[PDB]
């Protein structure tokens, strides 16, 4: 939130973090994922895939990128100050980010907020004791039709009422990852009981062709 | 089919997305140079 | 004419939210990779022929031509290759269509990167894409190396000459990524800050090597727009504005959904026959959105008689952009919903642009204290004379995003501040 | 002969390609404001202040990137002309900390006057500004980045003159701020003529912090010196004293700048 | 970066002693001829102006920039070696 | 740019700030021109020939 660095023990450039060797082989598929030069351009996955290897990526993680491109650690930052995908402070273990723009607002967001808001502790954007949840008002997700959305941290769950929050919840602090997709039985974004546009077996191939 | 056979899409972790293009740098061409390394 | 019912013969982008294999094996079953070869043998200068006789016109927010747009680069060789780029990005507040053309029919969108890659004559597709849609991307490779399984892609476009690779790339969140050109610099691995345009994309893009920068709906209509119309598509729409388009809907309705139909049809039918009326009846709709956000609204006064036409719309006062609806009723708040959408572009833009950096966040701030009324009624005509010292004094076209939201509230919608100025006014 | 006609309120100048509009309309003296663009400097438009309206055209162009093609006739004094800048300048000062008189550029600041020549009388302005965190470099530059103006004049010298790349942009919105996003010391050669660049005083010289101010200067000519350079300079005196050291330009030693050593 | 001080062709004179006025801590001088700008327009008159005044004139030649190429886009090459970071 | 602004009005709007910045240390950039004005004082047609 803050932009900038503040040289902490737990976020110092010495902590413990490195690649496994699992993860070096996975990064000479991405640098010939584009050319020999410009190799400085993967910095999105690459950074990405320390996120991935562990949340909140350090000052030490962001500088081995550095190390394993030679290219200058500032414009590493550059892209960690710029997107709000990453994660730089110590976040949860489900970083569960809401939709808060007009469509989802429209459809009765806040009291999704509420609800979730009301039975957790966290107001907006801070950690439980627990560090598990990490509440974010994020701003739009792409579902704004299903239109109560959430997102755990590469899931979707939409078409949930305030009543069906409590549903998932219940199930994270001590269970699995219930079933990421709407609820109301609307498949991904059928018309909500009833379907009208298809209703029929599609034309299989060479319908058409226009003499080729 | 009133099935949804997008099932597939639960089950993934967080490494399947990468994990698939190492399988793919077999199936692909090698690419350009700049003549450079990088900018330098 | 009276269009508008699309009898489903016609339904381009079938398995739009279905099922049925959305994988390899059965999206052949619905018409895919069929005539490839010759589609692609036959030539580029025939395709873009083609194209432009299609009256395929921009589907993101300017409506820009294709045809013109792709054949800015049919050029002769200069050195170094020719990339081409796809707006996976969604973005908007309204837009799900690229959550879902993604699966359920990737194969489609395969094809355009192929197919219009040689319309206009590449070497390699890379589709950026919003690094939110995990599972969703996931779904692509899973169909991208069923494809080289399938010697279709690498070195044989279905066995031909034309080497050819289709490259994801993920992103990370940022509506700005979704356009043009700063797509091209996040490729490249900065900062998601755009450029100016006497270097188009395809003279300079990615990796300094020219591009076109395409949308998901140009490109996976591509191949079962080529080989099934160019002549036969054009009857479709209208005249300037034809063909299909995948719309979207939201807000205060009955059903919400992602219905596509014979493009430009009627406004009034689209909440009616597909994704069922607004909630109470029509003392209801209160200031629908044709676009997605970076349109303006319409007071329901013209909302009867609106056609959908990308340019009928600019005597409507908007212009149709990515065509995800969004609808109102009577029992809202509208300017705290407006003002979101400048909460939104707050926390949004790069900030390199001068009058974006604080333009937007200024309006934010206004607009803000509009929803209070704590304000007094003089800003009213000043907040108007600002949004127009930002349509063509910025680099991207989120100016013109971020100022028709608020123009066209105020084109109509000026007295319903008045009234919060004299509430508050009660209130010493 | 290479050359294509351009006009400038009738003007029948001919000038070579990939030529901006400045570079003709500097020739007759049409001299546009700037913020974003030097004159060795990369070409980036960020302050969006050079605007213009091209004849028969309903968008302007940012003249630092857009090049001349034939036959197009400028407007520099155009109401659309202005209007593009009143209202740009009236953005700028909606985030800037009123510190004119704290400023260590007062009378060499390069946006008062662009406010005076060209912005308008009164900012409307009444909502709140924000406020940046000042940092530690280093001892010969003080950091005022709460009057930042995002303009990309200063990490462009680093990395196009000096080769460092270390004062990144951090942050997208008001919300950015530049600097890096650790605490580092850019105690380098040249580090100093980042003073002369930053057209704000946001960053400028602990030594000379508050010792004078400019109109008060009997500003001499000479050489540098304790290098074998002998690249030139200006001086500035205060009642028979010394008070900065500043560069000329001279095209052939060093360029337009000296090094922070004789400084 | 304003350039309206060039254009002309002052002609100060030379310095001599600044002296501290031991009272107040004041700064003195004897040479009034000291603070004596003059604008002119072209070096031709100027040193017909001081030549007809005997004074031993001292002359430096304008200083013209070059007009430069700035191409925007050469900051974006594939090629050559001016790709810019930081967009 | 040809009066000062309100002393309360310097202190909060910036552009009144700057003008003030300006006003009292360059002033007004008058163009160049020529009058003989005058007035009939007590003595009279006092004038001035600003240049
Ligand atoms: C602020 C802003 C955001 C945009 N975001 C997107 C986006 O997310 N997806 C998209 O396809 N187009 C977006 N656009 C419009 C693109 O320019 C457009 O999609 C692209 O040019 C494709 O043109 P086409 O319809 O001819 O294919 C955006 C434009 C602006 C100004
Ligand atoms: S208008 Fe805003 S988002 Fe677009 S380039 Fe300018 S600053 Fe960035
Ligand atoms: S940079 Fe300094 S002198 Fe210039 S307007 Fe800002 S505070 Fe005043
Ligand atoms: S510090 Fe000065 S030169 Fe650097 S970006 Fe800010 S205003 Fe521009
Ligand atoms: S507006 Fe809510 S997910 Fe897009
Ligand atoms: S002065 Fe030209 S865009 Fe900044």
């Amino acid at each position: 939130a803050l932009f900038v660095h503040r040289d902490t023990p737990e976020n110092n450039p010495d902590t413990p973090f490195d690649f496994t060797p699992e993860n070096y082989k996975r990064i000479e598929a991405i640098v010939k994922n584009y050319p020999e030069g410009h190799q400085a351009a993967a910095v999105l996955p690459v950074l990405d895939l320390a996120q991935r290897q562990n949340g909140w990526l350090p000052i030490s993680a962001m500088n081995k990128v550095a190390e394993v491109l030679q290219v200058p650690p500032m414009r590493v930052y550059e892209v960690a100050t710029f997107y709000t995908m990453y994660n730089r402070k110590p976040v949860g273990k489900y970083h569960i980010q809401v939709c808060t723009t007009t469509p989802c607002m429209l459809r009765d967001s806040d009291s999704i907020l509420e609800t979730l808001q009301r039975k957790l502790g966290i107001k907006v954007g801070e950690t439980t004791p627990d560090k598990l949840f990490t509440l974010i008002e994020v701003e739009c997700l792409g579902a704004c039709v299903n239109a109560p959305m959430v997102q755990i941290n590469d899931n979707y769950y939409e078409d949930l009422t305030p009543k069906d929050i409590e549903e998932i919840i219940d199930e994270l602090k001590a269970g699995k990852v219930p079933k990421p997709g709407p609820r109301s039985g609307r498949f991904c974004c059928e018309p909500a009981g009833g379907l009208t546009s298809l209703t029929e077996p599609p034309k299989g191939p060479g319908f058409g062709v226009q003499a080729g | 089919t009133t099935t949804y056979k997008n099932l597939q899409h639960h089950d993934y972790n967080t490494y399947t997305f990468l994990d698939l293009n190492l399988d793919l740098s077999k199936f692909r061409l090698p690419q350009p140079s700049s003549g450079r390394e990088s900018p330098r | 004419t009276s269009f508008g019912s699309l009898k489903d013969e016609d339904r381009i982008f079938t398995n739009l939210y279905g099922r049925h294999d959305w994988r390899l094996k059965g999206a052949l079953r619905r018409g895919d990779w069929y005539k490839t070869k010759e589609i692609l043998l036959k030539g580029p200068d025939w395709i873009l022929g083609e194209m432009k006789t299609s009256g395929l016109r921009g589907r993101g927010g300017a409506g820009f031509p294709t045809g013109l747009k792709w054949s800015f680069m049919n050029k002769p060789s200069d050195g170094r290759p020719k990339y081409l780029v796809v707006n996976a990005d969604e973005g908007e507040p309204g837009t799900c269509k690229d959550r879902e053309i993604m699966r359920h029919d990737p194969h489609k969108l395969v094809e355009g990167c192929l197919v219009g890659g040689r319309a206009m004559g590449a070497r390699a597709a890379y589709i950026y894409i919003r690094g939110e849609f995990y599972n969703e991307a996931s779904n692509l490779q899973v169909a991208i190396r069923e494809a080289y399984e399938a010697g279709l892609i690498g070195k044989n476009a279905c066995g031909s000459d034309y080497d050819f690779d289709v490259f994801v790339v993920r992103g990370a969140g940022a509506y700005i990524c979704g356009e043009e050109t700063a797509l091209i610099e996040s490729i490249e691995g900065k900062q998601g800050k755009p450029r100016l345009k006497p270097p188009f994309p395809a003279d300079v893009g990615v990796f300094g090597c020219p591009t076109t920068v395409a949308n998901v709906e140009t490109v996976a209509v591509s191949p079962t727009i080529c080989r099934r119309g160019g002549t036969w598509f054009a009857g479709f729409g209208r005249e300037r504005n034809s063909g299909t388009k995948l719309f979207n809907i939201s807000g205060h309705v009955n059903h919400p959904c992602t219905v596509e139909e014979e493009m430009s049809v009627p406004l009034k039918e689209l909440i009616e026959k597909h994704a069922g009326g607004v909630t109470g009846g029509w003392d209801n709709l209160l200031a629908v959105i044709p676009g997605g956000s970076s349109t303006p609204l319409i007071p329901k006064s013209v909302c009867e008689t609106v056609l959908m036409d990308f340019d009928a719309l600019v005597q409507a006062q908007t212009g149709l952009g990515t065509a995800a609806v969004i609808v109102m009723d009577r029992s809202t708040d509208i300017v705290k919903a407006i003002a979101r959408l400048i909460e939104f572009y707050k926390h949004e833009s790069c900030g390199q642009c001068t009058p974006c950096r604080e333009g937007v966040d200024w309006m934010n701030k206004v607009m803000a204290r509009f929803v209070k009324g704590d304000a007094r009624p003089a800003e009213i005509d000043s907040l108007w004379e600002i949004s127009k010292q930002i349509e063509g004094h910025t680099i991207c076209a989120l100016g013109d995003g971020a100022a028709w939201p608020v123009q066209g509230l105020i084109r109509h919608f000026r007295p319903e501040l008045e009234d919060r100025m004299q509430r508050f006014a009660q209130q010493h | 002969s290479n050359l294509i006609e351009v006009f400038v309120d009738g003007q029948s100048v001919m000038v070579e390609p990939g030529t901006t509009v400045l570079q003709a309309c500097e020739k007759v003296g049409m001299q546009i404001p700037r913020f974003c663009y030097h004159e060795r400097l990369s070409v980036a438009g960020n302050c969006r202040m050079c605007l213009v309206e091209i004849e028969k055209a309903p968008k302007v162009v940012a003249a630092c990137a857009m090049p001349v093609m034939k036959g197009w006739n400028i407007l520099t004094n155009s109401e659309k002309s202005k209007k593009a800048r009143e209202g740009v300048m009236e953005f700028l000062l909606a985030n800037h900390p009123l510190d004119c008189p704290i400023c260590d550029q007062g009378g060499e600041c390069d946006l008062q006057d662009q406010s005076m020549m060209f912005g308008s009388d009164r900012s409307r302005f009444l909502e709140g500004k924000r406020a940046v965190e000042d940092k530690n470099i280093g001892p010969l530059v003080k950091t005022i980045m709460t009057r930042c103006i995002q303009c990309t004049r200063c990490i462009r010298f680093a990395s196009e003159i000096a080769g460092v790349d270390d004062l990144g942009t951090t942050g997208r919105g008001n919300d950015m701020q530049v600097g890096t996003y650790i605490e580092k010391m850019f105690m380098s050669e040249l580090s100093g003529n980042v003073i002369d660049i930053c057209p704000v005083g946001a960053l400028t010289s602990k030594p000379y912090a508050f010792t004078a101010r400019p109109w008060e200067t009997r500003k001499t000519e000479s050489i540098d010196v304790m290098d074998a350079v002998g690249s030139n300079i200006v001086v500035s005196t205060r009642t028979g004293e010394v008070m900065r050291i500043l560069p000329r330009m001279h095209e052939d030693i060093n360029e337009e700048w000296i090094s922070d050593k004789t400084r | 970066s304003g350039v309206n001080n060039t254009k002309k062709w002052k002609m100060e004179f030379d310095t001599r002693e600044r002296w501290e006025n031991p009272l107040m801590g004041w700064a003195s001088t004897a040479d009034p001829l000291s603070n004596m700008v003059l604008t002119f327009s072209a070096k031709e008159d100027a040193i017909a102006f001081a030549e007809k005044n005997g004074w031993s004139y001292d002359v430096e030649e304008k200083k013209v920039p070059k007009p430069k190429s700035k191409s925007y886009g050469a900051n974006f090459s594939w090629n050559k070696r001016t790709r810019v970071s930081t967009k | 740019k040809v009066s000062p602004p309100k002393r309360a009005e310097m202190k909060t709007s910036m552009e009144s700030l700057i003008h003030h910045f300006k006003l009292y240390t360059e002033g007004y950039q008058v163009p160049p021109g020529a009058t003989y004005t005058a007035i009939e004082a007590p003595k009279g047609e006092f004038g001035v020939y600003l240049v």
